[PDB]
RNA sequence: AUAUAUACAAAAUCGAGAGGA
């Protein structure tokens, strides 16, 4: 019933706040900071590990401010939080790749408007 | 996808924890209970960020325990059908490619791998390749893939992938 | 069904199984192989653990289809003295590797050619097609070539392309190639500079400073002309770090000057203490990889997988050396700029591409060496089991037992042939023990069994052997290992063969069978990969690759089974032994069961060896492969001589002085030295055609005694063996100074403490401080358990000093 | 240079009558 491509979600992920893999990243090492210190605490689960490594492997922005800026930039334009996160996580190159990856951007914007959007992403994309 | 959502829980507090430092105990029990688990309604529960409200703790008549209802926020990772995410192959079989989209495990049946690719077990690292090897997926490679189907198993989500359409696969 | 053609084709079974099927050679392909096999299978590894020979062998393997045993036992002169059986197995192992490489090198050849076409249609490939691909001596450098290509030409496939991660292509969008070219010194060249460790190619200055060139290229993805410098450096970096030549030198550098640092993770500081395996390297610093010992890195890496420890491989500087190249001298101040950019480009290359990838490469190399050691050890251990001769068929009696507290002893008399004859159960006390002893002697009198063997489970084997000794004197008695028998018992087959018996009788039959001929029993009870792996060949066995490990173990079996050879008839008439035939070279599980089949079906015994192709349908190549190795107690069949040498052997028989001739020779060698090796060899230049001297030397040997067994003769275990067997832990596992939980029993002047290991623990009188002084109760109450530290061992009596003083405990 | 055990709740319903406080 739930369909990302058709932009369908169950009611719980309507007021949900999305993230970018780099947001999740920085928060997960934040929690590593909490865990490594504060002894007499349970070690983080292998699930926590798998997600940590993954988001680390694909966090396209390695600076907090840059992530914030990315976000903010995606906010000011009418976009769904879902597409917000998919664009920022996937970092597509050309407008047509975006459509292939995020069909829910079908007809929403113009390919050129979108293109300079993507370009704005990429230009904020931090070196690492 | 990763999200940040608000949730519900009631903890029973044994009377040994009445005393100073008892709300910490309500915390620490929320931590030790909710985190690390996976539920199909919400998907992988990565961690709990910030609680909101500790309710009024009702002594249960007889039996001692106090029941505190709690409000809290947590990170969750919930795939959805028709989504495209990056994934890392961990191992390659003639059936398909086992990948993980983070904590979740995903699989791409041979049929879902395009037709050009063939599976080559004979390779020094086993891999799926084209005859000319212009594109080669093997261990540790990152790929994009459409989550075409997901399934619940023991509160554990695993996805079903596809590399059909344009701009998927080997990154 | 695959099994049908395999049973039916004319190649040895184990040839069809292999993933890369075996295709003939060319003798130029073969020479290049042999060179490769030499260099790679005989170059020093990174942790401390003729080509014509390889040529000849590969020829045998790949063109004639001789299996490694036939090469090894019937083409010695070709490959000896420089290849042995294990060497040939290694050679065929690496021939697979060669072929994989050849096939990937081919694939890449085509891919490159296609790209050349496409480029002609429209940088380019000129020699790198030649220079690189043809000169790929290793899969590693093949990936360099391959990834190198994919950087530049990978963009163009003629579905959509699936944009890359590394954002090189974002730069390549905005002509950032312009800058990269304009940094001096194209990456090929730089790699050359490294390769020679001195500035073979000078750089190219420019009439500007970086920024001005940047204004040209600063557009859209990169405004702010510094951002285009960043892109340019990054471009330069990947290009450097993908360049194969850079990779070669830097891969080497890592090989030679690689240090290993280790620290413990939160989880590790706590749980790594003095008995955890990792204790010796919980903290390492600048351990050079050249010093990693045999399996040490396997442990290190396991300990990292357990997360309790964290590691890294590096060189420390190298960067400093390197930067001296891509550099210029004059102080113009418009070159200190370019030099500075140049430098930090190389930083990025090394710091986030090459160092990392080289570290993973090396880790895998090391780790895999370690693995190999472990496999090697497991193989060596099995070699040792299998290389022990039968005792001096024989009626063996085998006694097994258990904890024995309310559990009886069964013994099994196993015939010479190996079939169990009869069994006996042997369950205030002193009279009970006495009655048992009496009935034992009754059994032993009645049915005189040559050898009485007693399991090893614990100290009780000692008393058990000594009682039996006490009996027999009034014909040998031997302690015997019990590890395989445990496996037999637990296995479903033992149920199969003895539905009625209790399990410990199943050990009894086993332990008798193994003493009679260990190879047969191992082969019978190690029937499947799971089974063999149940045995404990090495502590780390569990971590090495199942496939590789099974391979080594099965090859060990193959080796010995061929030396021992297999009598088909007995494997018929006593279906116990059927397992062997699998390992006879030329045969296999499929081919073997087939042969046993036809023989069963026809209800005939192999009267001869030529009866094989004659009466069964086995093709020429397999008969050549195997036939050597099938005893048939036509007299030459029961001898290691091959059927292709029967004529030479008969000739030698005549030259001794032909049924009278042979039987006389068999009755005695009238003149061993009747022969002249040189003379037979000389003739063989025109009759037999080869330097078959050693073959003759063997045939003479074989005429001496038909199938002389080459196993080593049995020896009862050295007391070290007894110790590590009954106690079941190793010279390593008694770490003198280990800490151990022991139980105190009773001051016999001492403090007699029983170890869980079945070991007596004698806290010495010095710590005790009471010989004629009051008993030491005040130090400790009798009855309970304490944990103390070893300070001496008495293996020959199973006693170990211990320690009271927490000073010793610290 | 020694030292023997371990299984689990069995017993119903209806009707009548006689009593007890």
């Amino acid at each position: 019933e739930e369909d990302a491509s058709q932009l369908i979600f169950p009611k719980e992920f309507e007021t949900a706040e999305t993230l970018l893999n780099s947001e999740v990243h920085m928060l997960l090492e934040h929690r590593k900071q909490q865990n490594e210190s504060a002894e007499d605490e349970q070690e983080l689960s292998e699930v926590f590990m798998k997600t940590l490594n993954y988001t680390a492997r694909f966090s396209r922005f390695k600076n907090r401010e840059t992530i914030a800026s990315v976000r903010s930039l995606l906010l000011q334009k009418k976009l769904h939080k879902f597409e917000l996160a998919c664009l920022a996580n996937l970092c597509p190159e050309t407008a047509e790749e975006s459509k292939a990856l995020i069909p829910s951007l079908e007809g929403r914007f113009e390919d050129e408007e979108l293109q300079q959007i993507l370009d704005d992403i990429q230009t904020k994309r931090s070196f690492q | 996808m990763f999200y940040h959502i608000s949730l519900e829980h009631e903890i029973l507090l044994h009377p040994r924890y009445f005393g100073p430092n008892l709300l910490n105990t309500v915390k620490q029990k929320l931590f030790t209970e909710v985190e690390g688990t996976c539920t199909g309604k919400y998907g992988f529960v990565i961690a709990v960020t910030t609680i909101d409200n500790i309710g009024a703790g009702v002594i249960q008549p007889g039996r001692g325990f106090v029941l505190y209802p709690v409000k809290y926020k947590a990170i969750v990772f919930r795939p959805f059908k028709g989504e495209v995410v990056d994934a890392v192959v961990t191992q390659v079989n003639k059936v398909g490619l086992f990948t993980e989209i983070g904590p979740m495990s995903c699989f791409i049946s041979r049929h879902s791998i395009p037709s050009e690719m063939e599976f080559d077990p004979n390779s020094n690292p086993p891999c799926y390749k084209t005859m000319d090897e212009d594109i080669v997926i093997q261990q540790d490679d990152e790929i994009r893939l459409k989550i075409v189907g997901t399934r619940v198993d023991k509160n554990d989500i695993f996805a079903i992938g596809s590399l059909m359409d344009d701009y998927l696969g080997l990154v | 069904d695959q099994d049908n053609e395999i049973r039916a084709t004319d190649l040895p079974e184990r040839f069809q199984l292999r993933s890369i099927p075996v295709k003939g050679a060319e003798d130029d392909e073969l020479e290049e192989e042999a060179d490769w096999i030499y260099r790679n299978a005989f170059a020093t590894p990174t942790i401390s653990l003729t080509i014509q020979k390889i040529k000849e062998a590969l020829g045998f393997m790949r063109n004639q289809h001789f299996e490694v045993p036939f090469i090894a036992f019937y083409r010695k002169e070709y490959v000896e003295p420089e290849l042995h059986i294990n060497d040939l197995w290694r050679v065929w192992q690496w021939d697979e590797k060669w072929t994989q490489l050849r096939i990937r090198k081919e694939n890449l050849t085509r891919l490159f050619e296609k790209m050349q076409a496409y480029q002609y249609e429209q940088r380019a490939l000129d020699t790198t097609d030649m220079e690189r691909l043809k000169d790929v001596q290793s899969m590693d450098e093949l990936k360099d070539v391959y990834n190198h290509f994919l950087l530049y030409y990978g963009r163009d496939i003629p579905l959509k392309q699936a944009s890359r991660r590394d954002m090189y292509t974002i730069c390549q969008s905005a002509g950032l190639d312009g800058l990269a070219k304009k940094f001096g010194l194209t990456p090929e060249q730089f790699g050359e500079n490294l390769r020679d460790s001195y500035q073979r190619h000078e750089t190219e200055q420019f009439p500007a400073e970086p920024l001005e060139l940047a204004k040209d290229y600063v557009c859209s993805q990169f405004p702010t002309p510094e951002a285009v410098l960043e892109g340019a450096r990054y471009m330069v970096a990947l290009q450097i770090a993908r360049e194969p030549l850079v990779r070669q030198v830097l891969r080497q550098t890592f090989q030679e000057r690689a240090k290993l640092n280790i620290t413990p993770t939160k989880k590790g500081r706590k749980d790594v203490d003095e008995a955890h395996y990792a204790y010796s390297f919980k903290y390492l610093k600048n351990k050079p990889v050249k010093e990693l010992r045999d399996d040490q890195f396997l442990k290190i890496c396991l300990a990292e997988d357990e997360g309790l420890l964290t590691t890294d491989i590096s060189i420390d500087t190298y960067f400093e050396e390197i930067k001296q190249f891509y550099y210029r001298d004059e102080f113009s101040h418009q070159v200190q700029e370019w030099n500075r950019q140049r430098t930090m480009a190389i930083e990025r290359a090394l710091q986030q591409f090459l160092y990392v990838q080289m570290a993973k490469e090396l880790k895998n190399k090391l780790l895999a060496e370690a693995k190999e050691y472990v496999i090697k050890a497991c193989s060596r251990k099995l070699y040792n089991w299998l290389r022990v001769a039968p005792y001096r068929g024989i009626r063996v009696l085998g006694i097994a037992f258990s904890s024995a507290r309310d559990h009886p002893v069964f013994c099994a008399l196993v015939n010479g042939e190996g079939e169990v004859t009869d069994f006996l159960r042997l369950p205030e006390e002193r009279e009970k023990k006495a009655q048992d002893i009496e009935t034992l002697k009754k059994f032993l009198l009645n049915k005189k069994p040559h050898v009485v063997t007693v399991a090893g489970e614990n100290r009780d084997a000692q008393m058990l052997i000594e009682d039996v000794k006490r009996i027999v004197h009034e014909i040998g008695v031997e302690l015997v290992d019990n590890e395989l028998a445990i496996l037999y018992m637990n296995s479903k087959k033992s149920e199969a063969e003895f539905r009625d018996y209790p399990p410990v009788l199943r050990q009894a039959v086993s332990l008798a069978r193994r003493i009679q001929d260990p190879l047969i029993e191992f082969a019978q009870v190690c029937s499947s990969d799971e089974d063999i792996l149940c045995l404990k060949f090495h502590p780390l066995q569990e971590h090495v690759v199942k496939e590789e490990l099974l391979n080594a173990l099965y090859c060990e079996f193959i080796n010995r089974v061929n030396e021992v050879g297999v009598d088909v008839n007995r494997a018929i008439a006593h279906p116990y032994s059927q397992a062997l035939i699998q390992y006879v070279c030329g045969l296999g599980p499929r081919k073997g069961t087939h042969l046993l089949k036809i023989l069963k079906q026809n209800n005939t015994r192999l009267e001869s060896r030529t009866q094989l192709v004659t009466m069964c349908h086995m093709g020429p190549k397999v008969f050549m492969n195997c036939a050597g190795f099938l005893k048939i107690d036509e007299v030459l069949d029961g001898s290691r001589v091959h059927p292709e040498t029967y004529e030479w052997a008969r000739k030698m028989a005549v030259d001794a002085l032909p049924a009278g001739a042979l039987e006389e020779i068999l009755e005695n060698p009238e003149r061993l030295k009747d022969l002249d090796l040189d003379a037979f060899a000389e003739e063989l230049e025109r009759q037999g055609y080869g330097d078959k001297h050693i073959t003759l030397y063997d045939i003479r040997a074989e005429l001496s005694c038909r199938y002389k067994d080459l196993r080593t003769a049995y020896r009862s275990p050295n007391t070290e063996e007894i110790f590590n067997m009954l106690t079941k832990e190793t010279p390593e596992t008694f770490y003198i100074g280990k800490l151990i939980i022991c139980n105190v029993t009773g001051i016999a002047i001492g403090v007699k403490t029983r170890l869980d290991n079945g070991v007596t623990g004698f806290i010495p009188t010095k710590f005790l401080s009471d010989k004629v002084v009051k008993r030491p109760e005040e130090r400790v109450k009798v009855g309970m358990t304490v944990h103390c530290r070893i300070m001496k061992i008495d293996i020959e009596k199973f006693s170990a000093d211990l320690t009271c003083r927490t000073s010793d405990l610290m």
